[PDB]
């Protein structure tokens, strides 16, 4: 068991608008808008559910919001 | 795994990294004395003037690399 740590790019991160204070402690939801490649989306969840991919050049990336 | 996706992904990776490799080659040219553009060199040489290039940032990079 390991504790990974990752700094998130703050422009791809949406905080609840109702939280007024610093440190965002009274926040009810956090959204992050991620780019996900195709095989990482296959590893993230199986092929039983339908994925809305893109066609940006040739690779079928997907824009996934994690809330 | 075959030639088709290797060529397509190499094209997608090379075209999206050309604007930074061009700046890398510009930086390596500026480090090695080639600091004046072609039209500025022509404007200088049409007046019979010798173009003097002060490579003032080569000694800066040399100082940091000497550290």
């Amino acid at each position: 068991v390991e504790i990974e740590i990752k700094a998130i790019k703050p422009e791809s991160f949406v905080i609840d608008y109702f939280s007024t204070d610093k440190n965002a402690l009274d926040a009810r939801r956090f959204h992050k808008m991620l780019e996900v490649s195709e095989q990482e989306a296959l590893l993230l969840f199986g092929d039983s559910v339908i994925v809305n991919y893109s066609n940006v050049n040739h690779e079928r990336i997907a824009s996934v919001i994690e809330s | 795994m075959d030639f088709t996706t290797l060529q397509n992904d190499f094209t997608n990776d090379y075209q999206k990294a050309l604007i930074a490799n061009n700046e890398f080659l510009e930086a390596k040219k500026y480090y090695n004395g080639n600091q004046l553009p072609q039209d500025v060199l022509n404007i200088i040489l049409e007046r019979g003037q010798t173009p003097i290039i002060e490579n003032m940032f080569k000694v800066i990079v040399n100082k940091i690399l000497g550290y």
